């Protein structure tokens, strides 16, 4: 050991001699020899930083015109060199360069495989450590850039281009290093273009922070070259728009229309939004500076993406801007209701044949796994994929060009000395029941590579959770129906049983449940037998159903149990349909005759007729003594259609000490009496819809009483400041209220929208459907 | 005439033999979809004789197949009755507080070929009404009485007796099974899909009779009827005799309403 490091050291000591002795002896058939070459590369990297001159003099002769030109290019973009250097000098970096010349001359193309290059990338990654001194970081970064300059043609692989891409994230720490990474991307672009089937990553390859303005200008030039693809504009990243945005030059109108049309054609624009930090860029970060003609003439789907591209953050300007941007198109062609056509996801499609799909999907998901994580987390999960070697022809399923790079050559662990293992940074506990499922899979000693992968996933960032999300089906498939008779069958059934009683993981239990639903299947005559095979109990099924709180699960499930049982569990389906939105319900079960049944007939359909025939009678309701009907009659007062009978009913509750100064009835009254003196609820309230209205009203009333239009606008903007857009029912339901109020305040005419009348003329649907939405 | 029709179709864009072409008020015929050449094989119509079916790639290319029919049915009147059903369907569209729910209709407009000749156009995607899981009863029933035995029971008393028909139904009771669900079972696994399909198809099969006794048109004969396997909902076409003219048959139509008891068994 350390002999190659000894050679690297003696290289500086030697004068006017270049000698290579015993290079890759004991020819690399075992991991030992190429591993020694890799240890040599690591020793040379340690030579590159702080053993090569930290240098207050970046100036030198690389001893080669091409190598020196490459170094100059690497430092070129916004070159501000020559900072002060480190303390201890060991040797001149010139000797390091002289040794690296023969090192590149050495091995005759051997060791260029991904192992050594990935080792170098890991050396930089540890070098790209999270936090340290700025100056030492700069010196080590100069070393890293020089090592990048020590990249032969052997770095031609696409994985090397991806490493170059990660280098830009590494540079995100510093601006001059950011320009260095920009130049590195420029260098990599030659390899980047060869992609035939990364463009998504480029889709926002922008630095919103944004001296060296011409650096951004040449960046725009390089982006145009990327569009000059000239042959292929179908990739259609946001690039033209972003180049315009940085360029402060508006785009062409026809070009704008094309940009609009392309995004929907993307089909992964949902994933485009999914990048949260990307989002505030993506919803017109600088495209918010455009005409209302530009806003409207575009594809409406921009506006139509409501409840999708969440503002986890944005500028205050951005918040106001989007709150605005909804309405001015929203009034025209509004839409709320949605269908539920899902991915077919049919379990039967054509036994190793069944096992064929699962590992192929796992391989497909591995690429996404290598995508979204820390710049270094990747290798910890790579090994099992390399471990998974036996040729299951799974590489044939993935891309062959992708397969060849991680071909074989010495399998070197990413851990190196294992200090570079996962530093336990940002431990995540989300999907803990998925971790329990991972423990269940660990109870099964199925596969050599897969169990170690699962353990790493446990050490990894929810990678077992990511696996369960990717395979909620294939996981139990390994567990269950793995063969004609599987010992894990009883375990799978028991797991179903234990998960049946779950609480606060009811989503996870339901995930297990539909996974059971994925057990659909092949080689079976009876779908009823399919209901039979996986573990399930109609009693437990209805338990889950009552647990669902969502109408989706119960419907066909009742019929399935009916095929299984048909026993009329009276309360169940009744509670289901009765508490089901959409008017098609409310008659499923037979009626239990009663005066209270008359009341129920009044309420569930919200029957306008017989306004209070349930309030009292000849001999029935004078002394019922139940307060649930008190809520029922509160609802009746709401539904009376007479705002004045209910206006007095506001007092009819005011006698009752049930208001607690914050009542949906009392708030409705606030909407009602025009009582500008009636005191409204608190503006600091979180999201209460009635309260939202009460605030809007108190505000407008002040807008009457006080003078300052800016003061009214301040009240309005503050009121709207509460997070509307996401994770609540009534966002738009508060959206344009001031979009009307202020416009009315604006210039002495009626409301800005012409009249909801012509819209109702063309509406053709009451909510835009059964009038669940469009009213009030 | 092997080549002539295909040759003639290519040069001049022939108006579609089957056309759901709601032309404009101007009514101009410029850019209707056009098909140049016929398909390789013409499947026979399911019937006594082999009537052909015609299909080809569209101008947009989207499939538009059809099947011609043999015989001599006088369906210009049936065409008018279908148009009447359609106007009733528009009426169904005309009622708010019914506006939200879709109105059940699926027209079958194929002009007759001649006074004693007809050319029909099958619905784009369809199935025979009971065909879906028709034989799955055998799948549903490992043990069951023969449908041929049931026919024997039916023919046992064409003459009507109070005891005889009741005893025949008593025989039907033990043999039959409430097994009408499976064809409606494996349709789609999407979450809201089941709740979507069933109420829809029920309202559909209801709308049939809803127009029906008003028209008093069609004996819902299993071969005559149609059920839409693809739709996740139902639709029927091709009715022939009508206006409560049950007197033509040896027994007038003993159909107070469409006996959709089996589809009812798709109870949810």
């Amino acid at each position: 050991q350390l002999i190659p490091v000894i050679t690297t050291y003696t290289h500086l000591s030697e004068v006017e001699n270049k000698k290579y002795s015993l290079r890759f002896n004991s020819i690399d058939e075992a991991l030992d020899v190429e591993l020694l070459n890799r240890s040599k590369a690591f020793l040379f990297c340690l030579e590159m930083l702080k053993e090569v001159k930290e240098l207050g003099s970046t100036f030198k002769s690389i001893s080669s015109t091409s190598f020196k030109v490459y170094s100059q290019l690497t430092i070129f973009a916004n070159r501000v060199s020559f900072n002060n250097s480190t303390a201890i000098p060991f040797f001149s970096t010139k000797s390091v360069l002289w040794y690296c010349n023969r090192l590149f001359q050495e091995l005759e193309g051997f060791s260029s495989i991904p192992s050594v290059i990935d080792l170098v990338l890991r050396r930089l990654a540890i070098q790209l450590h999270f936090a340290t001194d700025e100056e030492l970081q700069v010196t080590i970064s100069f070393r890293l850039c020089a090592f990048l300059c020590f990249s032969d043609p052997f770095i031609t692989s696409n994985y090397l281009v991806m490493i170059v891409l990660r280098i830009a994230r590494q540079l995100l720490s510093i601006p001059c290093t950011q320009s260095l990474g920009l130049g590195i991307a420029r260098f990599h672009l030659k390899k980047f273009k060869p992609t035939d089937f990364q463009l998504a990553e480029f889709c926002m390859d922008f630095l919103g922070f944004c001296k060296m303005e011409a650096i951004q200008d040449f960046y725009t030039w390089f982006d145009g070259y990327v569009t000059a693809l000239n042959f292929e504009y179908e990739g259609y990243g946001f690039l033209r728009c972003q180049i315009n945005f940085v360029r402060s030059v508006m785009t062409t109108k026809n070009e704008w229309i094309e940009v609009s049309n392309k995004l929907f054609e993307r089909g992964h624009f949902l994933k485009r939004i999914a990048m949260n930090n990307y989002l505030c860029l993506y919803f017109w970060q600088v495209l918010d500076a455009c005409p209302r003609n530009v806003l409207h003439s575009l594809s409406l789907e921009i506006w139509k993406c409501y409840k999708a591209y969440d503002i986890t953050e944005f500028p205050d300007s951005l918040k106001l801007f989007f709150s605005d941007i909804m309405g001015w198109n929203f009034f025209k062609s509004p839409e709320i209701a949605d269908l539920n056509h899902y991915i077919p996801k049919t379990d039967p499609r054509l036994y190793e044949e069944s096992k064929l799909i699962i590992w192929k999907l796992i391989c497909q998901k591995a690429c996404s796994l290598l995508f979204k994580y820390d710049i270094l987390l990747d290798s910890f999960i790579e090994d099992c994929i390399r471990m998974f070697q036996e040729l299951r022809k799974f590489l044939n399923f993935p891309k062959d060009s992708i397969i060849y790079d991680s071909d074989t050559l010495v399998s070197e662990e990413g851990s190196f000395q294992w200090v570079k293992l996962q530093p336990t940074n940002f431990d995540s506990l989300s999907n803990w029941t998925k971790e329990e499922t991972l423990k269940l899979l660990n109870m099964m000693g199925k596969s050599s590579t897969t169990h170690s992968l699962k353990l790493l996933s446990t050490y990894m960032v929810g990678f077992s959770t990511s696996i369960i999300q990717y395979i909620i089906h294939l996981i139990l498939l390994e567990f269950d129906f793995n063969g004609n008779n599987k010992k894990q069958k009883e375990y799978v059934t028991q797991l179903i049983l234990s998960g049946l009683l779950n609480k606060n993981t009811n989503s996870i239990r339901k995930t297990c449940m539909n996974i059971l639903l994925y057990l659909l299947g092949h080689h079976a005559l009876n779908p009823f037998e399919a209901n039979y095979w996986v573990p399930i109990n109609y009693s437990v099924a209805a338990s889950t159903a009552y647990d669902c709180h969502l109408y989706e699960q119960s419907l066909l499930f009742l019929t399935i149990h009916n095929t299984k049982t048909d026993e009329l569990d009276i309360t169940l389906l009744s509670d289901i349909l009765s508490q089901l939105p959409c008017p098609d319900a409310y008659y499923g079960i037979k009626r239990e005759t009663s005066f209270k049944n008359i009341l129920l007939k009044a309420v569930h359909e919200k029957r306008s007729p017989l306004a209070i025939s349930y309030l009292d009678a000849a001999n029935m309701y004078r002394s019922n003594e139940d307060e649930g009907t008190k809520m029922m009659f509160s609802n009746t007062l709401n539904n009376a259609g007479f705002f004045s009978l209910n206006e007095f009913y506001i007092d009819s509750l005011k006698a009752n000490d049930a208001i607690d100064e914050c009542s949906n009835e009392v708030y409705a009254s606030a909407w009602r009496m025009q009582k500008w003196d009636i005191p409204p609820l608190s503006l600091d309230n979180k999201t209460t819809k009635d309260c939202l209205v009460f605030e809007v009203l108190h505000a407008v009333h002040n807008y009457a009483i006080y003078g300052n239009y800016l003061h009214l606008e301040e009240y309005i903007n503050k009121k709207l400041l509460l997070i509307n857009p996401n994770e609540e029912p009534d966002s738009l339901l508060f959206y344009a209220l001031a979009y009307d109020l202020k416009f009315l305040i604006r210039c002495n005419q009626s409301q800005f929208n012409c009249d909801i009348l012509q819209l109702l003329k063309e509406n053709k649907q009451m909510s835009s459907q059964l009038h669940e939405c469009f009213q009030l | 005439g092997y080549k002539w029709f295909l040759k003639d179709a290519a040069n001049y864009g022939l108006p579609p033999i089957t056309m759901n072409v709601k032309v404009n008020d101007t009514g101009d015929y410029s850019n209707i979809p056009t098909v140049s050449s016929f398909d390789d094989t013409i499947h026979f119509a399911s019937g006594i004789n082999a009537p052909k079916v015609i299909t080809c790639l569209g101008s947009n290319g989207h499939t538009y197949k059809q099947l011609v029919k043999g015989g001599n049915d006088d369906l210009r009147q049936d065409a008018v009755m279908e148009q009447v059903f359609e106007q009733v369907n528009g009426f169904l569209r005309s009622y708010r507080k019914t506006s939200q729910r879709n109105l059940s209709m699926r027209t079958y407009k194929v002009i007759p070929l001649a006074l004693k000749t007809g050319v029909i156009e099958w619905v784009q995607d369809t199935i025979p009404l009971g065909e879906y899981l028709d034989s799955a009863h055998k799948v549903y029933h490992p043990k069951e009485w023969s449908l041929s035995t049931c026919r024997k029971l039916i023919a046992e008393k064409q003459m009507e007796d109070l005891e005889t028909r009741l005893k025949v139904y008593d025989l039907v009771c033990r043999h039959y099974r409430p097994v009408f669900r499976h064809f409606f079972l494996e349709s789609y696994a999407d979450p809201v899909q089941w709740f979507t399909t069933q109420t829809n198809y029920a309202r559909s099969t209801a709308v049939a009779s809803v127009l029906g006794h008003v028209l008093g048109l069609g004996d819902r004969h299993g071969q005559n009827i149609l059920i839409d396997k693809t739709s996740g909902e139902v639709i029927h076409i091709d009715l022939g005799i009508a206006f409560e003219q049950g007197k033509k048959l040896p027994v007038p139509e003993c159909v107070p309403f469409r006996l959709t008891r089996d589809v009812v068994d798709g109870m949810g």
